[PDB]
């Protein structure tokens, strides 16, 4: 019931959220196309007993007033849309993009989400779907009796057939670029939904208008730096212990107050 | 430069220098980690008090 | 300590007589000029040609 | 930071497989020698990726 | 509230500064042309309860009065301008200085800074600049179609032109010296500036008036002995913990006193 107690509670909550985001980053270190998050903290309002620069006299004004903080709160957890390392998998339908852009995916309920993890497959109808049953937006269909699937530098997916001696242009695979990539609202299963903070998507072919380039047989690993999370955990643990010490000091002070 | 047909250029990367630089880098990294550990230990000792 | 940027050492490498006909090497400073599909212009030193 | 080392291991293994295939395919009359070709990669800047 | 507590607090602060300079030395152990730091402390004032040598009686004097110390303060933190080991990079645009002296650099604002690390590059316009876009004060400009750049022990620089098989001179690299090298004001990006503590800079050609020579293809490593940093760190940790123990003892005494 004292101000210091609420301040220390806010500090403990901030440290707990920081530890939560660190643990979440460490958990999915080996999730393809994952982007790490970092939390930014902001202080609360200030109680002013004496206003700074107040007209304390006819001529003299206080250089600095009396202001007491009220704690700290987390304001946002921003994603770091950097470029992850590319790996080799030597699979026909594993595509990794370099640069910027997102594959579009048709959700079952009729809306559309966006994904960065390129690891596709084929369903029983030949549609080029993602891992999870969701199908891509341009709806590329792979015919049966196909021998090989080739994806060029740009998004022209072609299929080599047994009795044609020449690949047949099955379809085009574009991608959409947002101008507020950090603003996308993420949901489960490596999908992002367009929101107000993120701009309107504008689909374009890869390699043009700032879009990325497609590579077949590659996968983009998460951009999680393991060697820094240990140091962050040490720092977070120390801060949490310090704030707990502050709470204990306040409690002992109050107890000595009420023992008389 | 003057063109030379029927030849290719190497990578001008020397293994001998790279290996010793790697050893030195590992030692420096370990020293910095030791400094981190020492600072954390003195902070903990202060916390207990 | 702040990293002040990496740099690439442009010392000439050791030329090796691979053979073939569509392969060239440069003995001093110089870059082959290539173009992309978008029209952008790049510069390289790899001799492999086909 | 294992990605670069893993890529280097894969490249070296591919080169060794090519050499082994070439040496094994000797005395095959209608055979042409093979040769591997590598290429450096750079996603952003100031750091290589294998 | 207790003089012992304040004295122990000052001791803790001094040990913290010592540990900080140790960490700073170890962090940039691979920085070229870096000079390690060393902190020097001194005792604070003394409260004289009984003046030493006081006239105790008509003919007797106190051999030594009662004096109480009040802590320790870090009087200074100075560079140790030794000569770092010379490496072998076999590059044509990095010069190591043997002996004393600094290269002069024109800062963007207009003043002059001084550096010890010589590892130069060329700007887009042909000027010889240090890593960071700062050009050399005498304004050495490398012409185009340059086959090689040669720098002798003296400051003279030459460039081998494509034709005429005759090298030409395009400038000279003089070195500046100071009366007090430890008084230079260090700033970021591995630079120093002149202050009142150091003397007025004097220019000199290399090899004259005690100025060092120039070696091309070599670079100067930091004079940080990593062997001594470990033992200094152990001593720092021990002293810090001992001062913390002193604070704990004083707090125990106060807590016991308040229980009356």
């Amino acid at each position: 019931m004292i101000s210091s107690l609420w301040i220390a509670k806010t500090g403990l909550d901030a440290q707990q959220t920081n530890m939560d985001v660190i643990a979440n980053n460490l958990a999915n270190v080996s999730t393809n196309g994952f982007k790490r998050q970092r939390a930014v903290f902001e202080d609360l309002l200030y109680q002013t007993i004496r206003q700074p620069g107040a007209q304390s006299s006819e001529q003299t004004t206080l250089p600095s007033g009396l202001q007491i903080g009220t704690g700290v709160r987390p304001v946002a957890t921003e994603r770091l849309h950097s470029q992850g390392n590319l790996s080799q998998t030597n699979n026909s339908k594993d595509v990794a993009i370099k640069g910027q852009g997102f594959f579009q995916v048709m959700l079952p309920d009729g809306t559309s989400a966006y994904t960065r993890d390129g690891s596709f497959q084929v369903d029983q109808n030949g549609q080029l779907v993602t891992a999870g049953g969701f199908q891509v937006q341009p709806a590329i269909t792979i015919p049966a009796n196909a021998l090989s699937i080739t994806i060029g530098r740009d998004g022209v997916v072609s299929v080599t057939q047994q009795g044609q001696a020449a690949p047949v242009q099955v379809g085009q695979l574009n991608l959409t670029t947002f101008m507020n990539d950090t603003g996308l609202e993420s949901i489960g299963e490596n999908l992002y939904i367009e929101t107000q903070s993120s701009g309107a998507p504008n689909e374009s072919t890869p390699g043009l208008n700032g879009a990325g380039l497609l590579y077949q047989g590659y996968v983009e690993t998460s951009n999680v730096n393991v060697a820094e999370e240990l140091v962050n955990m040490i720092q977070v643990q120390r801060a949490y212990e310090i704030n707990s010490k502050a709470v204990s000091t306040t409690d002992q002070m109050l107890q000595k107050l009420t023992q008389l | 430069g003057k063109l030379t047909n029927g030849a290719l250029e190497a990578s001008n990367v020397d293994l001998s220098k790279e290996l010793v630089n790697m050893i030195v880098a590992q030692r420096n990294y370990q020293s910095n980690a030791q400094t981190i550990k020492t600072q954390d230990q003195i902070l903990n000792t202060l916390v207990n008090l | 300590v702040k990293v002040a940027g990496i740099t690439q050492d442009f010392t000439d490498g050791t030329t090796t007589n691979t053979g073939r006909g569509l392969d060239v090497a440069i003995s001093q400073n110089g870059f082959f000029r290539l173009v992309d599909s978008n029209g952008s212009v790049f510069y390289s030193r790899n001799g492999q040609f086909k | 930071s294992f990605s670069q080392a893993v890529s280097g291991l894969n490249a070296a293994a591919t080169n060794l497989d090519v050499i082994g295939n070439n040496i094994a395919n000797s005395a095959t009359y209608g055979f042409k020698s093979g040769t591997a070709s590598f290429a450096d990669m750079f996603a952003g800047s100031k750091v290589g990726l294998g």
